[PDB]
């Protein structure tokens, strides 16, 4: 019923809306 | 608070000089400052 | 348990700086 994951250092590209909301991300 | 005039401002320990005018940018409720594409603090929110 | 794949989940706001269309 629940999931578990782990994090790693990475470089990401983020898109900010004309509000401030994040709408999409792209991995590198 | 003085608007449309050159003053020295101190917002929550952030100090600078400039002219404070009304804006239309919409922050999110957990955001305090605002920054430009490179380094400058373009916008700021009144704590009160 | 089993093993699956996460499509795109796990994105959070890094800081508290407002940005518009960047
Ligand atoms: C900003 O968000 C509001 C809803 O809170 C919406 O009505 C408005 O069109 C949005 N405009 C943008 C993307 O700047």
């Amino acid at each position: 019923d629940y999931y578990v994951g782990y994090l790693q250092p990475r470089t990401f590209l983020l898109k900010y809306n004309e509000n401030g909301t994040i709408t999409d991300a792209v991995d590198c | 608070l003085v608007k449309n005039k050159c003053v020295n401002f101190n917002f929550n320990g952030l100090t600078g000089t400039g002219v404070l005018t009304k804006s239309n940018k919409k922050f999110l409720p957990f955001q305090q400052f605002g920054r430009d594409i490179v380094d400058t603090t373009d916008a700021v929110r009144d704590p009160q | 348990q089993s093993y699956t794949n996460s499509f795109t989940r796990g994105v959070y706001y890094p800081d508290k700086v407002f940005r518009s269309s960047v």
